[PDB]
């Protein structure tokens, strides 16, 4: 697992040497390097997992996370190269190394066979998150966000540490395999009760759900985008992944104990649904969608099936590339009206028609059309809850409509109709954003050929 | 139809119900009763494959029909006489049922004049 | 390729009411006082090409009389080709 | 693809006789074909095998006894 | 469209617009021209009848009843010209229009073909230039104190004048741009 | 809309209903479900259609009805014949809808049919290729629409099929008939009433073609395929005498009830519509308030 | 479309030629700045009415606003141009 | 007389069957000419920004960025805790969620009673 | 082919009738098949040669893995955590050949009902059969023990069967 | 008020329904029992079909 660690912190050492004029370039084609060494990790086997070491191992539900992860990297150096062109050499440094710094701790977590160094990895992605927002955000919300993002978390990881301590005195161990191979069932007592809470919640309030979901607006709306890109992609799949890993030891009391977060779920992603469509603000709306999105995931992963697990796994990939590829195309629109407010710039496929097919494609794989990776979680997430039971179907086909109706608002609304006439600011769109939406879109529709390569360890 | 209206706006009795006609055993009626007779045997009317609900009493004549039209595919006009003979057979059966149900009518009309008289007799 | 050769407009002397429904409207304005100031305007629509109307069934039986002619033509020459 | 016909302001439109000659011919075939199905096939509009008459079959084919026998 | 709108309708306005309405409407539910014709004439004698009328109180009364009595009968689907607001064809060709600024950001490739046109386009951004600064002095000087009273618009009275705020309505894209 | 909403995707649920129905023979409470769902549909939107004004609404309400009758074939259990009916469909159909647009292009965009006048002469080729059209899709025995709609008619009567689905079946096609008549009547038939300056014309080969190739196949598809296709289903070879010309007697009388109303449009007289008329004309109402009451409370509530 | 690019002289011959078959006008007093009130002596009724005729006639709609300050045929010939867009 | 058309929140009254419009008095039109002032002036002002050659970007409008705020960020401080206001919170918070786990919790207990019994038939039921 | 075992995937003799031209008119079907053979069928053939005596020119041979037998989650101590991981391992290799097994019956079962044809419902009853008896025995095995699924659940599900069982033949003898 | 009335009407229609005076179909072989779900190891009642 090291040919990827090592890597990844040299990036540092090297973007502190280099010339002032060549920290993006360099910064770029070693990210990118580095996640075509990472593509490595994706050759996985039926059998247990790759346990490279006492520290770190790798599975088929943390390989393509830690391929999405390395591959981020590039696209928000490469979107954040605009807005950062009037700053110090010492002050982009600084920005490169916390996003180099942040890819490598998830690098660290993803891996992690120990509970707890998974816990301090987990917790160790805040600060430089935190750094991004607070540092490099323009409005002066920025501040009140960094302290949402900061606490919520906390108040839900704080007990998950103790609970943490707790098992290792009474278990021996947290070692995921022994974990996994010595598992034993916890009885429906008060203490499991506050024990399956401690070790849940503060992975769901990292998804979030819908009744811990109000961080999530302020810190996507207020980042800038490399923040937002990496708060979208990789960061709400850390309580996913948390999630999928702790439930093994939690039965048989999942049964009695999910029905709240599930109901919760199943109710917040129609309310979150129906909130994307009164929405003022891109941010907030491509914001809400990743709620409902993740709310859908808390359910696959609650009602625990292989279906579900396996929907959920899918359903996390394409909501990453996803909702960072809305998220650029917003602040493509943004850093040219400096306003991003969706009802002002109007009629945008007249003025840039490529764009326009950038946000036609992101808005038809949001709106999980077949046979895309999104409408394969989708599908497998509503099959395996009719299986749970089938009166869920109900939401679930309310949750689609409304979710195809919010998303061809959003691409109607900024591209169709007639220009507002005063803007005339809006030049041609550069070679560098064509690339990035590029990128964003390539790997979906190469992924929907081997869907088996983002389905989980339950395939 | 003329018999719904005399079903609907009369009375229910007179006449049968579709779904469970017939009510009387076969040779109430009169006591030969013969059988009805079948061409088609299970292996080649299987073999042709026809279709469920055209496995009836015409089924030989429909098999003929098939055969013309595979034999003579280009000239799709050239047999002509076994539709006709096939449209003849269900023809006949169609008749044939429309004689059930008039015979299980006049059996129900006949039963229900036999109940008025042994009532009638009863009551003198 | 496109449409310039100086189209002309007719004179406007030529549309008349007379032998229009115009005129029954006209007669039948006369009868309570009133005239029409706009009668001879739409007189082109009743005056050349379009003076001439077809009915409903005349439209449906619109090429019937080849059509039975070419028939029986094809039915004689059966009737005599199959009686051989 | 087609010739020059210039707009007319207000009288018949120029007519090709192709067109006419197309459109003539065209309703003579569908008549044409409507009377040859008709004289070949009179069956498939009136009906070839007649309709039976419940009320004509005698007592006998029916199998019904005299009121008396049953 | 063009004018600039009042800030009410006088009596004769209403009546006029009800006349309009009434008559397109007539001519919606009679099909035919000799039919529409007998109707409008009918419609004309009844609206000539209050015409030299002089109560302002009644002919408030009246007109009144007569939008009530159109609204009754309205034909509910009524002729839309295709290029109308509620046509078939409204806002068609709104797709087609490209600001004129856009060929500002025109690639010296681009511009390379079209020289003649980039040429009289110099041309004409020169003439704004010089006559936007003239025009702001010259809405300035004329304008009424505390502000307009009402968006109508002076025209030029210098002799190389050009009128205030022209610049947007004359470089109207097109009707038919493609 | 001649391509996707007219013949061709718009079937697709209906198709969807034929590839699964070894399993819909197998339930009558679905069955009597789709039966009646084809019949009010039908019913419903030729009734619709019987009053509008725009040639395409007209057309789209026809292939609605179409639609409906599609569904009351497969409710009766009858999947190959709505299959059959689709074919059939997909060609008059299309043909309609080329017609249609040849008249608009040569107005000047012109839809509302209070617009246009006569057409008969002015345009020889579209006026034959409509009337074909018109003639198939009412049906017209032996040509393309009979083989499918009077196999149609004569299933749905001689079936265990609801009285009230049968009959609404028959006052959709008299509906049909009507519909028919309305659009060749204000079509083709009066005096002239477009704007003065005439720009008509349909010699261009593009036009002309296209719409004779779908002309040879609304004439002559309908017996080629029936005759070429093996039987699939038991026939009605025994029926009444005036329950086989039902569907004629039918078609007649709409026809000539629809002619005789739009022939009263000449005289010098004028009457504010009633309630039915403005029912009809404005969809039953149910655009209006179903695209308001609902859509307002939800997004209301979503704020 | 194929629609001829229709020019000032053509726009003006039809106008006239609508104002020609209004009866209410003798044609030979009739002039291109002839005003429709005083020099007509024509209501405004009947101004509203050849607003109609030349919506009719070619084929586009004028709002109200517009149309009820339209008293000569140049300056309707003006407007209708200005609308259309012609060059010459 | 004709059938009165009743106006409702979906289908508003038109604008000449109001009664207001025909009740004129000075008072009426000095409130009309004020308005149309006012919209002349924010024209003017649009209008002046406008047509300038100088100008760049986009012109900042001071009314959206009142609607957007008070759409936002203007609710909070502004909240009041009322009966109405607590009311609808506590019904359109709470109720859907305890409806709906008392749907689920009810289909789950027929399920497990049913297979239980073993009288649900679960033939070639594999996959979940 | 022998590509593919014929006991495995098994298949009727697939009788077919002979053409029995009834009339002189010359069909499409077969001048049109001779000419797609013609310029379809012979060019493909000889590609295909090609590439073949290519192959040819260069063998060269894979095995099929073998996986030796190793005792299972019964004969595991409570706490030995070597031999539980190789029993998990067996467990789940022979989970997915017994997925493969009711993979190789539904491709049996769907190759029948397309096959034959008209018949399906009668001539497709052992395959149905065989299905049935195959996705029992399965249900049995794996049908509820979720994610996270191990040997040692499965082997409780099998305990609380045959337990339950046990008891209804006890309750059946001695009634 | 249509909505309501259709709904009514197609219930009353389901409660009167239409059909032809005729008998139901009759099928040879047990009414086709072998080939309709199968199962040959019953010998089920044979059904004799009238002829009139
Ligand atoms: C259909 C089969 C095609 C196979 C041929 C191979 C095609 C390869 C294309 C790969 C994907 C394209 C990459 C996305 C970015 C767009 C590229 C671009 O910049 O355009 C500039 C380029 C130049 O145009 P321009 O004039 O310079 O610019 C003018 C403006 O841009 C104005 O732009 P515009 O108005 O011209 O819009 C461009 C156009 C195209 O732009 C797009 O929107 C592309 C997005 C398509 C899907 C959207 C996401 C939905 C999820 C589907 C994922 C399936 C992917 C399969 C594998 C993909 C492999 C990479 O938009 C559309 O037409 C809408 C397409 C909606 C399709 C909905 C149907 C979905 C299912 C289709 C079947 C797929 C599986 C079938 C399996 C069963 C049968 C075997 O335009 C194109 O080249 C158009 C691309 C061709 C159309 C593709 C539409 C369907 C293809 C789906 C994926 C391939 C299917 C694989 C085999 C299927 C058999
Ligand atoms: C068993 C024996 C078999 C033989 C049976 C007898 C043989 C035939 C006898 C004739 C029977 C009637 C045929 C004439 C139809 C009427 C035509 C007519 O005069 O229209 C002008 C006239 C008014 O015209 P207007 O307003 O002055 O328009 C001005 C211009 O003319 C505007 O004109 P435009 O230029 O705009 O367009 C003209 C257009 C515009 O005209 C219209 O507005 C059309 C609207 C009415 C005609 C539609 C009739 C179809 C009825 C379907 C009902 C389905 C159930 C609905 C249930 C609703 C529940 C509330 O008219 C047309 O295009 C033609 C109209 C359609 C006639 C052709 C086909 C109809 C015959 C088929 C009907 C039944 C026979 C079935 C055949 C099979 C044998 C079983 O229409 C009427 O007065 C309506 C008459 C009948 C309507 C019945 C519905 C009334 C419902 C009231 C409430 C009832 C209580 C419900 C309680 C619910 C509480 C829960
Ligand atoms: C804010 C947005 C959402 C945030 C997250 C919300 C999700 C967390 C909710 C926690 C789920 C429920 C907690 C305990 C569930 C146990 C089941 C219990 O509720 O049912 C009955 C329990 O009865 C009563 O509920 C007893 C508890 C009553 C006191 C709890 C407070 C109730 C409302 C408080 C909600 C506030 C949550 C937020 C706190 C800040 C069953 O009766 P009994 O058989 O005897 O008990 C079985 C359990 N045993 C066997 C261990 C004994
Ligand atoms: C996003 C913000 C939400 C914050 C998270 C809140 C949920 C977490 C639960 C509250 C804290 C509990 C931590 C428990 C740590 C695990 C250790 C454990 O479970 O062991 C139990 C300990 O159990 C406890 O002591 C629980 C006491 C809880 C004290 C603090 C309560 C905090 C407030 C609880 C109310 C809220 C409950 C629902 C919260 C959901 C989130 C909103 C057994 O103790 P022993 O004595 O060693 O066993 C021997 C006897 N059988
Ligand atoms: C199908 C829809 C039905 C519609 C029904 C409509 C009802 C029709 C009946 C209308 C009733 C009236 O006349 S309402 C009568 C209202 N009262 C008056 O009109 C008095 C003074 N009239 C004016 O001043 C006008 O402007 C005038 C002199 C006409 C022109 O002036 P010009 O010199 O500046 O052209």
């Amino acid at each position: 697992m090291l040919k990827i660690i090592i890597p990844t912190t040299m990036l540092l050492p090297m973007t502190w040497m280099s010339k002032h004029n060549m920290i993006w370039i360099n910064a770029t084609v070693h990210s990118l390097l580095i996640s075509l060494i990472s593509l490595s990790l994706l050759n996985q086997l039926g059998e247990n997992s790759l346990n490279f070491s006492l520290t770190f191992f790798s599975d088929s539900l943390s390989a393509p996370l830690l391929v999405l992860t390395t591959w981020l990297l590039p696209l928000m150096l490469m979107a954040s190269q605009s807005h950062l062109s009037k700053e110090t050499t010492t002050r982009k440094k600084l920005y490169i190394t916390m996003l180099i710094l942040l890819q490598l701790f998830l690098i660290m977590t993803f891996t992690a066979t120990e509970l707890i160094l998974f816990y301090i990895l987990f917790e160790a992605t805040l600060v430089p998150t935190l750094i991004i927002i607070t540092r490099w955000g323009n409005q002066t919300e920025r501040l009140n966000a960094g302290l949402y993002f900061l606490f919520y978390t906390l108040a839900g990881s704080l007990p998950l540490l103790v609970a943490l301590v707790y098992i290792q005195n009474t278990t021996g161990s947290l070692n995921f395999l022994i974990i996994h191979y010595w598992s034993h069932p916890l009885s429906n007592s008060w203490s499991n009760i506050f024990m399956w809470l401690a070790c849940i919640m503060a992975f769901m309030v990292k998804m979030p759900l819908y009744g811990l979901h109000l961080w999530l607006p302020k810190a996507h709306v207020e980042a800038p985008i490399a923040g937002s890109m990496v708060l979208a992609a990789v960061l709400l799949k850390l309580g996913g992944y948390g999630m999928m890993r702790i439930t093994t030891i939690l039965n048989p009391l999942t049964n009695y104990m999910a029905y709240p977060f599930l109901m919760l779920s199943m109710w917040g992603m129609i309310m979150t649904s129906s909130i994307c469509l009164r929405q003022t603000d891109l941010k907030s709306l491509i914001a809400y969608s990743s709620v409902s999105h993740m709310a859908l995931v808390i359910v696959a992963i609650m009602i625990q099936t292989p279906w579900s697990f396996m929907g959920a796994t899918a359903l996390m990939i394409a909501h990453g590339l996803t909702s960072s590829m809305l998220f650029c195309l917003a602040n493509t629109n943004y850093e040219r009206v400096h306003s991003r407010t969706m009802i002002l710039a109007r009629g945008l496929q007249t003025l840039l028609p490529l764009m326009a097919t950038w946000w036609l494609v992101a808005s038809l794989t949001n709106l999980a059309l077949p046979p895309s990776i999104n409408l394969i979680g989708e599908l497998f997430i509503i099959t395996a809850s009719f299986s749970w039971s089938n009166i869920t179907i109900i939401l679930m086909g309310m949750n689609m409509m409304i979710t195809a109706l919010y998303s061809l608002y959003m691409l109607i609304t900024t591209q169709r109709g007639k220009y507002t006439h005063h803007i005339n600011n809006i030049k041609p769109s550069f070679t560098r954003e064509n690339a990035l939406m590029a990128l964003h879109i390539l790997p979906l529709l190469l992924l929907t050929l081997n869907p088996k390569m983002i389905l989980g360890p339950l395939y | 139809g003329a018999h719904l209206a005399r079903r609907y706006l009369g009375d229910a009795s007179k006449e049968p119900d579709p779904l469970r006609m017939p009510t009387f055993p076969p040779d109430y009626g009169f006591p030969e009763r013969k059988e009805r007779e079948m061409v088609a045997t299970q292996q080649e009317m299987n073999d042709a494959q026809l279709m469920l609900q055209q496995r009836d009493y015409c089924a030989h004549y429909l098999i003929q029909l098939l055969k013309c039209k595979r034999d003579s595919f280009p000239n799709f006009l050239a047999c002509k006489h076994e539709q006709h003979d096939w449209d003849y057979c269900e023809h006949l059966d169609y008749v044939k049922r429309m004689k059930e149900f008039e015979r299980e009518r006049r059996l129900l009309q006949r039963k229900k004049r036999r109940e008025q008289r042994e009532a009638e007799m009863a009551r003198g | 390729e496109h449409g310039h050769s100086k189209m002309e407009l007719p004179d406007y002397k030529q549309w008349k009411i007379e032998g229009t429904p115009l005129e029954t409207v006209q007669e039948k304005l006369a009868a309570r006082g009133l005239r029409d100031p706009w009668g001879r305007n739409e007189a082109w629509r009743y005056s050349g090409g379009f003076a001439n109307n077809v009915s409903f069934v005349g439209a449906l039986l619109k090429g019937f009389k080849w059509g039975f002619a070419a028939f029986v033509v094809a039915v004689g020459a059966e009737y005599y080709l199959e009686s051989q | 693809g087609g010739v020059h016909i210039e707009p007319r302001y207000r009288q018949f439109p120029q007519l090709t006789r192709s067109q006419l000659i197309q459109a003539e011919f065209f309703s003579a075939t569908m008549w044409f074909w409507i009377l040859w199905r008709f004289w070949h096939d009179s069956d498939a509009v009136l009906g070839h095998f007649p309709y039976p008459d419940p009320s004509q079959w005698t007592d006998e084919e029916l199998g019904i006894l005299p009121d008396d026998e049953d | 469209a063009f004018s600039a709108p009042a800030a009410y309708l006088t009596h004769q306005q209403k009546v006029l617009r009800l006349y309009k309405r009434a008559l397109r409407h007539l001519e919606s539910w009679c099909v035919h021209r000799d039919k529409y014709r007998y109707f409008a004439c009918l419609m004309r004698a009844r609206f000539d009848e209050h015409k030299n009328e002089k109560d302002m109180v009644k002919a408030t009364q009246l007109l009144r009843q007569a939008e009530e009595e159109f609204w009754y009968g309205q034909h509910p689907q009524p002729y839309i010209f295709p290029e109308s607001p509620g046509g078939t064809s409204y806002e068609r060709y709104e797709c087609y229009k490209v600001p004129e600024w856009c060929l500002d950001d025109w690639h010296p490739s681009e511009k390379a073909m079209y020289p003649d046109y980039f040429a009289k386009r110099e041309q004409w951004k020169r003439l704004r230039r010089e006559s936007w600064e003239r025009e702001v002095k010259q809405l300035q000087e004329e304008t009424p104190p505390g502000g307009p009273r009402t968006e109508a618009l002076p025209p030029a009275r210098k002799e190389g004048d050009l009128p205030p705020l022209w610049w947007h309505i004359v470089t109207r894209p097109r009707e038919r741009p493609m | 809309s001649a391509l996707l909403h007219s013949s061709t995707m718009v079937v697709a649920g209906v198709f969807l209903l034929i590839r699964f129905y070894p399993l819909m023979e197998t339930n009558k409470l679905v069955q009597t479900m789709t039966l009646c769902l084809g019949a009010i549909t039908t019913l419903f939107t030729a009734l619709c259609a019987i009053t509008q004004n725009d040639i395409k609404k007209i057309v789209a309400f026809s292939t609605s009805s179409q639609l409906g009758l599609m569904m009351v074939t497969i409710g009766i259990n009858q999947p190959h014949l709505a299959f059959l009916h689709i074919c059939m469909h997909a060609f008059f159909k299309a043909m309609l809808f080329m017609c249609s647009g040849s008249i608009i292009h040569s107005l000047n965009d012109e839809q509302d049919i209070r617009k246009m006048g006569g057409l008969y002469k002015a345009m020889p080729f579209t006026t034959t290729a409509l009337i074909i059209g018109s003639l198939a899709l009412t049906g017209m025995p032996y040509l393309t629409g009979f083989y499918s709609k009077d196999l149609i008619i004569e299933a749905v009567n001689m079936s265990y099929t609801n009285a009230w689905a049968l009959l609404m079946t028959l006052i959709a096609t008299s509906l049909t008939a009507a519909y028919s008549t309305r659009i060749i009547f204000f079509a083709f038939l009066g005096k002239p009433r477009f704007p003065p300056l005439v720009l008509i014309n349909e010699n261009n080969p593009l036009l002309i073609n296209s719409i004779k190739r779908l002309l040879i196949g609304s004439i002559f598809a309908g017996f080629i395929i029936s005759n070429n296709i093996p039987p699939m289903t038991v026939p009605n070879t025994t029926m009444p005498l005036y329950m086989k010309m039902t569907a004629l007697i039918v078609t007649i009388m709409g026809f000539m009830l629809a002619l005789e109303l739009n022939n009263t449009t000449y005289y010098l007289k004028f009457k504010y519509p009633s309630q039915t008329y403005k029912f009809s004309n404005m969809l039953g109402y149910y655009p209006s308030i179903m695209h308001r009451l609902p859509t307002y409370h939800n997004l209301s509530m979503s704020q | 479309s194929d629609a001829p690019p229709l020019t000032l002289e053509a726009i003006k011959d039809r106008v006239l030629y609508v104002l020609k078959l209004y009866d209410k006008i003798d044609p030979e007093k009739l002039s291109v700045n002839s005003h429709f009130m005083k020099d007509l002596g024509l209501d405004s009724l009947d101004q509203v009415e050849i607003i109609m005729a030349m919506e009719d006639e070619f084929g586009f709609e004028i709002p109200d606003i517009d149309a009820e300050k339209l008293m000569c045929p140049q300056e309707i010939v003006d407007y209708i141009a200005d609308k259309k867009d012609v060059y010459e | 007389s004709f059938p009165k058309y009743k106006p409702s929140r979906l289908a508003t009254l038109p604008a000449t069957l109001d009664p207001a419009e025909y009740d004129i008095s000075p008072e009426t039109r000095k409130a009309q000419a004020e308005r149309l002032a006012i919209r002349s002036r924010l024209k003017r002002e649009y209008l002046l920004q406008y047509n300038d050659p100088n100008r760049l970007g986009v012109i900042e409008d001071p009314a959206l960025i009142r609607w957007t705020y008070a759409r936002s960020a203007n609710i909070y401080p502004n909240f009041r805790p009322t009966p109405k206001t607590s009311l609808l919170g506590a019904l359109f918070g709470i109720g859907p969620l305890f409806f709906w786990y008392y749907v689920f919790k009810t289909d789950r207990d027929k399920k497990e009673k049913l297979i239980q019994e073993g009288k649900l038939d679960q033939t070639f039921n594999i996959s979940y | 082919p022998d590509s593919w075992d014929k006991d495995v995937y098994p298949e009727p003799p697939r009788r077919t009738p002979a053409p029995a031209p009834q009339t002189s008119l010359p069909n499409p079907v077969t001048y049109l098949t001779k000419i797609f053979d013609l310029l379809v069928d012979r060019p493909v053939t000889l590609a295909r040669e090609f590439i073949e005596q290519q192959h040819a020119k260069n063998r060269y041979y894979y095995y099929h893995r073998e996986f030796r037998r190793v005792p299972d989650i019964t004969e595991c101590e409570e706490k030995d955590i070597l031999c539980m991981f190789e029993a998990e391992m067996q467990w789940r290799r022979d989970y997915k050949v017994d997925q493969e097994i009711v993979n190789i019956i539904q491709e049996r079962l769907k190759a029948c009902q397309q096959r034959e044809g008209e018949s399906y419902r009668q001539n497709c009853a052992k395959e149905l059969e065989q299905f049935t008896q195959v996705s029992k025995a399965f249900q049995d095995r794996y049908s509820d023990l979720g994610a996270h699924y191990s040997a040692r659940k499965c082997l409780a599900k099998q305990k609380q069967r045959m337990l339950a069982e046990r008891k209804a033949a006890k309750e059946a003898a001695a009634a | 008020g249509f909505v309501a009335f259709m709904l009514f009407m197609f219930w009353v229609g389901e409660i009167y329904p239409s059909y032809q005076p005729v008998g139901p179909k009759q099928y040879p072989y047990n009414d086709l029992y072998l080939e309709r779900g199968g199962d040959p190891t019953k010998e089920p009642e044979p059904v004799v079909h009238y002829e009139i």
